[PDB]
């Protein structure tokens, strides 16, 4: 083939722009609702459950192949992210 | 948490010695000893409850008829309780608001 000669369509509509229908949700204000919902028990409660749960999954880089390149550059981008807590 | 506090603390008040009342007649005006009478007879029901209460025959003693009992504020005191702790981050075991509700099964991979 050629490419792709179908471009990437928004997902509007005549009242839902871009997946959000409710005026005031719609724009950057809807952003002052979302900042303004910190403020609950409930919801930073759950925020900092799912975020502290994330921050302990045991990560780790897994490489390419065994081939030692790909553990090189494994090792090379582990040591760029540190993994490992501190550097 | 507080304004419920002082609302359940200006309703105790209310609802436990009632709030006096008393018509007299407008003979009475203020300053007189039958107002010092008056006021001698609301302060007994306040403070001594058992001097008991004299009156001539037109004075209506009477409490204010609330026509209510006083609603359980409990359960709104353990919500807003609940909500500092749950916005603290800390399970109810450990700090003592466990009050009526399930205990944990089993729990997830790791707790609250």
């Amino acid at each position: 083939l050629e490419g792709a000669s179908v471009p990437v369509m928004s997902t509007s509509y005549d009242v839902v722009v871009d997946r959000e229908f409710d005026e005031l949700l719609q724009g950057k204000d809807g952003l002052l609702v979302y900042h303004k919902m910190l403020s609950d028990g409930t919801v930073k409660n759950a925020l900092n459950y799912i975020f502290g749960r994330i921050r302990s999954a045991k990560w780790y880089v897994e490489p390419a192949s065994t081939d030692p390149e790909d553990i090189a550059i494994a090792a090379f981008i582990h040591a760029q992210l540190g993994i490992d807590d501190a550097s | 948490k507080r304004a419920l506090i002082l609302l359940i603390n200006h309703g105790l008040e209310r609802f436990m010695i009632g709030v006096p009342t008393l018509t007299i007649p407008k003979s009475v005006r203020q300053g007189t000893k039958q107002w010092e009478a008056a006021k001698e007879i609301v302060k007994n029901f306040v403070q001594k409850p058992r001097h008991g209460i004299i009156l001539p025959d037109d004075w209506k003693f009477d409490t204010v008829d609330l026509k209510s009992a006083m609603p359980d504020a409990i359960p709104y005191l353990t919500y807003h309780d609940a909500g500092i702790a749950r916005a603290l981050g800390i399970d109810f075991n450990t700090v003592q608001l466990n009050m009526g509700v399930q205990a944990v099964n089993i729990g997830e991979f790791v707790s609250l």
